[PDB]
RNA sequence: CUGGGUUUGACAUGCACAGGACGCCGGCAGAGAUGUCGGUUCCCUUGUGGCCUGUGUGCAGGUGGUGCAUGGCUGUCGUCAGCUCGUGUCGUGAGAUGUUGGGUUAAGUCCCGCAACGAGCGCAACCCUUGUCUCAUGUUGCCAGCACGUUAUGGUGGGGACUCGUGAGAGACUGCCGGGGUCAACUCGGAGGAAGGUGGGGAUGACGUCAAGUCAUCAUGCCCCUUAUGUCCAGGGCUUCACACAUGCUACAAUGGCCGGUACAAAGGGCUGCGAUGCCGUGAGGUGGAGCGAAUCCUUUCAAAGCCGGUCUCAGUUCGGAUCGGGGUCUGCAACUCGACCCCGUGAAGUCGGAGUCGCUAGUAAUCGCAGAUCAGCAACGCUGCGGUGAAUACGUUCCCG
């Protein structure tokens, strides 16, 4: 994982956004493209529609996805059996 | 060997005994090139062995090997398009290796804990005639002699 | 709680 | 004084013989201390056995390169080469021991395509 | 892949280096200039026969020396040719770059020269035979030349399949190090493909 | 390879000498000591905003020619094709064949 | 005080050239040198394939050989000096003067 | 691959019309490409040149197809000894002879014969490294004899003696002796020598074969795309997993595991790189920066197997480390997919492996560590090198393979 020093990443892009949407307590799907951010505390209302490489997949955050990223919970490869 | 026979290794003679032969025990029991450690084995066992009886240590290891060295044994021949085993006498140097290789496997697998005492039961029992080394050469002197018929070819 | 554990690590 | 070398793959030994007693200094170390393996000693002392000069010559040697094994071979050919400068007439009695003669073995070369100088990779048929 | 280029063979012994500078940390640059200049020369100049280019280099200054059967043709009597190569030669970041124009004493005893002439004659019309008998014939002429092989390959003639042949002439023994083996490579431009000639000339030995 | 591969890599160090000379690497000053406060600063989130192709992670060597990606050597920045066709022929100081 | 001169060639014999030439500059200038003290020679090692594609198990060695020597002089007297920076080399052999 | 842009295009050069800006520097929007806004504005010299704009126009551009259209490069039979030519002769001719026969050799190597006489490419030699010695040679390398040293040592003044480094040379040529030999090749033994019979290992690969491989290093004939199969960007994929095959590493332990002490290498790398002393962590590491373009400094002064001592006592164990939980470090814009490493915990299969099969003849196999390239980091247990310790066996060509 990253190290401590440098503190956890979230893009400007979605920082910005969520800033934005948290002022009026309002939590509107969120289009975000950026797998890489972490999950913050300030997330913890709001619904993603992170991308998975074809489409984007809903993602509600809760108290336990905290400091995750938002690439786990947007599965990629699909496999169904053989 | 197709153009004639290579020439042999001349292997010294060992400083604390004065014999070929125990140098040529190292050597077969000796792994990896780990020399330190197989001549530590050999000399334990020679030690061991000349505390349990008595005696010189080397004149017992050369009555093992007497009691263990084979005279005939039995090679697979392809006469006239057939295969058959022959019985075929045995010359001396092949005779001391097979003996010593007898010797240091047969005690590789005994069960007393440590190397250098299963080297040195093993020994003992050689040269009082109950080893398993003992043994193989019993079954090879059976099996040469039960093919006595084709020693015609 | 896993957000107590992210104000232990950053804070 | 007279100063000879003895070499044994990658294994440089100087030696300073001098007629004292059977003393080795080895580095300012003894043949004790040093070359704690008795087959390394006798492989030492065989030119001053057959030349029957044993302890009476103080030896001084530098050790340097190769392994234990490398170096006490080569310092038994420094020693053979030191006593074929100090009694030029016993030259029979070590070169028809082969005391004379430098060991030409070496390390072979790693060959490109094999892991080792002549292990090749395991081939597979099937 | 059977044998190694001539000139490789014997780099350290017989043949010697093109390029003659000494670099640590601007050795990469300095190769990297130097392809550019032998590419621009190889690109500006074909009608004289450039059978070789040698580069020197001094820190600032850059000597670059060159050998042609026909000095004429690339040097500008007024320097218009000179004046061309030296400006686009400033141009690649040479800083001074001064040229040694030179001539070849024997153009059919070398290599690449002949080379050059029989894919020129391979690209019009000319039989492969004719151009092989015909260089093979001049070489050997010239009194130094102790065996020279001429082989080319490709779609030889405008076939469908491709074909490899060679005449040799003398003695040409690839195999000792000491003898010189002139080597030359250059190929054919012909409209079904492109055709590639080599030529081996010995001279003698050097000892 | 591909002539406008070939050009983006160049592009690419132009855009290194531009911005990670001073700006991308400042900013790394700023994080590497904890008592720097890096945290109010946003170093991580103003070096973000720099263009990726600021990065010299996003550089890659290739043969100053052939523009072969693989198979590079840092001496001469030539593809391991091209080092064995010059050396062969002579173009390169002080290089031969081996042998020991 | 005293300064070193240091020389780095691809080629032994240019390398040699060099060195005997600068002696006999510098023993014409009349200063006292060292001499020409060898020193070992860097080896660079490059390993190739040969053919463009597949084929791996044939490989293709090279080198690159520096040779070094030393010259040490004293007596720095001006002559000598102003003879120093006049001296023309090959373009193979490079000069470092400390 | 999905989606978002773009078309004389991401990049060249030429023909035209308009120009003084191109270009940067910041703001905003966007995932970014990009778009927009605010500030700065060419030098020639009167004909226009450099920059781009659009408008264009030739055109660029394809890791698009065909290695059965090709060049180049490479593997392979095989480092096997073979493959041919001129003239002559024989034959209606395809062809033969030379090149077959006896001997000999690693060898179409050589000798003797011979309707053949010669020649060429191959064989061998010339090249590199390694093993011995001589001359030259003393720094950053040695230190034997002298002095200063303080423990910290060639550390320091000094010295060529001995190593060593790198230049030149000598030295192995069946040279000599004895015996077989057609008195011929060649062969056996002996002396001298560091080395004896191409000393060891490299580089070197004949004519060709296999339409072998490679249009994805490159180049290239022809065909095809050209508002796209070109081109820019973000995200994903190349890492998917019921299986099969192949090459390796780690083990299944006492010839061993763990702990403590302790001894010996070679080769190589290092400038926006190696990075020491010191300090802080338990440990990856953090801070700091001495000295080093380096026979000088750093890679520790360099190793591990090794030796000595203690413990474990034959158990799925103090073996084995997979898998998994938690916590960190570093690189990087960023370690979710998908990095390496560190700490605590967890402790799987595995008890020496069927049919069958592989490598290796001596400093070799086996085993131990070290280094390099690629490289911000690494999937490296891979590859290319270096040294340490170092065996067994070959009766002999009936069988297997070429």
């Amino acid at each position: 994982p990253r190290s401590l020093k440098k503190g956890p990443f979230v893009d400007d892009h979605l920082l910005k956004k969520v800033d934005v949407q948290n002022e009026k307590n309002t939590k509107q799907v969120i289009k975000t493209w950026s797998r890489r951010s972490t999950i913050i505390p300030d997330f913890i209302g709001h619904t993603f529609a992170v991308h998975d490489g074809r489409k984007h997949v809903p993602v509600f955050v809760t108290e336990a996805m905290v400091g995750h990223k938002l690439g786990e919970f947007a599965p990629t490869r699909t496999f169904k059996g053989h | 060997p197709r153009k004639g026979p290579a020439p042999k290794r001349p292997l010294v003679n060992d400083p604390v005994y004065g014999s070929q032969l125990v140098t040529q025990l190292v050597n077969k029991v000796l792994l990896e090139g780990k020399k330190s450690l197989a001549e530590r084995i050999v000399y334990g066992a020679l030690e061991q062995a000349r505390e349990k009886t008595g005696t010189d240590p080397v004149v017992t290891l050369k009555r093992a090997l007497d009691n263990v060295k084979p005279a005939l044994e039995v090679r697979s021949r392809r006469v006239g398009g057939a295969t058959y085993q022959v019985p075929v006498e045995v010359r001396p140097d092949r005779s001391t290796t097979l003996a010593l290789r007898w010797l240091v496997n047969f005690s590789r697998q005994r069960r007393e804990k440590t190397m250098v005492e299963r080297l040195a039961n093993e020994i003992l029992d050689a040269s009082n005639g109950l080893g398993a080394s003992v043994k193989r050469r019993e079954d090879t002197h059976k099996m040469a002699e039960a093919n006595r018929a084709f020693a015609h070819y | 709680g896993r957000v107590a554990r992210f104000e232990k690590r950053y804070g | 004084p007279i100063q000879t070398v003895g070499r044994r793959k990658e294994a440089v030994v100087r030696v300073r013989l001098v007629p004292g007693t059977g003393q080795f200094n080895l580095d300012g170390r003894t043949l004790e201390n040093y070359f704690p393996n008795k087959v390394h000693q006798q492989l030492i002392k065989a030119p001053l056995v057959t030349v029957d000069r044993v302890d009476q010559f103080d030896i001084y040697a530098h050790l340097d390169g190769g392994g234990p094994s490398g170096q006490a071979g080569a310092l038994r050919l420094a020693i053979a080469r030191a006593l074929i400068l100090v009694q030029p007439e016993d030259r029979p009695a070590l070169k028809k021991a082969g005391f004379l003669t430098r060991d030409p073995r070496a390390i072979e070369r790693k060959k490109y395509g094999l892991k080792k100088a002549r292990k090749a990779p395991q081939y597979s048929k099937r | 892949g059977q044998k190694i280029n001539p000139h490789g063979f014997r780099l350290g012994i017989t043949t010697e280096w093109k390029s003659r500078w000494y670099a640590d940390k601007q050795y990469k640059d300095y190769v990297k200039e130097d392809v550019a200049i032998r590419k621009l020369l190889a690109t500006g100049l074909e009608r004289a026969g450039i059978a070789d280019v040698e580069i020197e280099r001094t820190r600032d200054r850059v000597r670059v020396d060159i050998h042609t059967a026909r000095p004429g043709i690339v040097i500008g009597r007024r320097g218009t040719e000179a004046d061309r190569i030296r400006a686009d030669l400033e141009k690649l970041t040479g800083k001074q770059v001064q040229l040694n124009i030179l001539e070849v004493k024997n153009p059919e005893s070398q290599a690449q020269l002949v080379a050059q002439g029989v894919a020129e004659q391979l690209s019009n019309r000319v039989a492969f035979r004719r151009a092989m008998r015909k260089a093979i014939q001049s070489a050997m002429r010239q009194p130094n030349v102790k065996g020279i092989r001429v082989q080319c390959s490709g779609r030889l003639g405008g076939a469908e399949m491709s074909r490899s042949e060679f005449y040799r002439e003398g003695r040409v023994p690839l195999h000792t190090l000491r003898a010189d083996i002139d080597y030359g490579l250059y190929e054919a431009k012909t409209t079904f493909g492109r055709i590639g000639v080599k030529v081996w000339i010995y001279k003698g030995d050097i000892v | 390879a591909k002539k406008s591969k070939i050009v983006k890599n160049e592009q690419r160090r132009e855009l290194v000498q531009r911005y990670a000379e001073r700006r991308a690497e400042l900013k790394r000053t700023i994080r590497d000591p904890a008592s720097s406060p890096e945290r109010r600063a946003a170093a991580v989130s103003a070096l973000q905003r720099l263009p990726r192709d600021s990065s010299p992670v996003r550089l890659r060597n290739r043969d100053v020619v052939d523009g072969r990606p693989r198979g590079h050597l840092r001496k001469f920045g030539l593809s391991r094709v091209r080092v064995r066709e010059m050396a062969h022929r002579g173009e390169l100081p002080g290089v031969r064949k081996a042998s020991w | 005080q005293k300064i070193r001169i240091r020389l780095k060639a691809y080629d032994h014999e240019a390398i040699d050239a060099s060195a005997r030439k600068i002696v006999e500059t510098v023993t014409r200038t009349g200063a006292s040198v060292v001499g020409p003290v060898p020193l070992p020679t860097e080896k660079n090692v490059y390993c190739v394939i040969r053919s463009p594609h597949k084929y791996k198990d044939s490989r293709e060695h090279f080198e690159m050989r520096t040779h070094k020597r030393l010259i040490d002089i004293l007596d720095p007297t001006p002559k000598t000096v102003d003879a120093l920076m006049r001296i023309d080399l090959p373009a193979s052999v490079d000069v470092n003067i400390q």
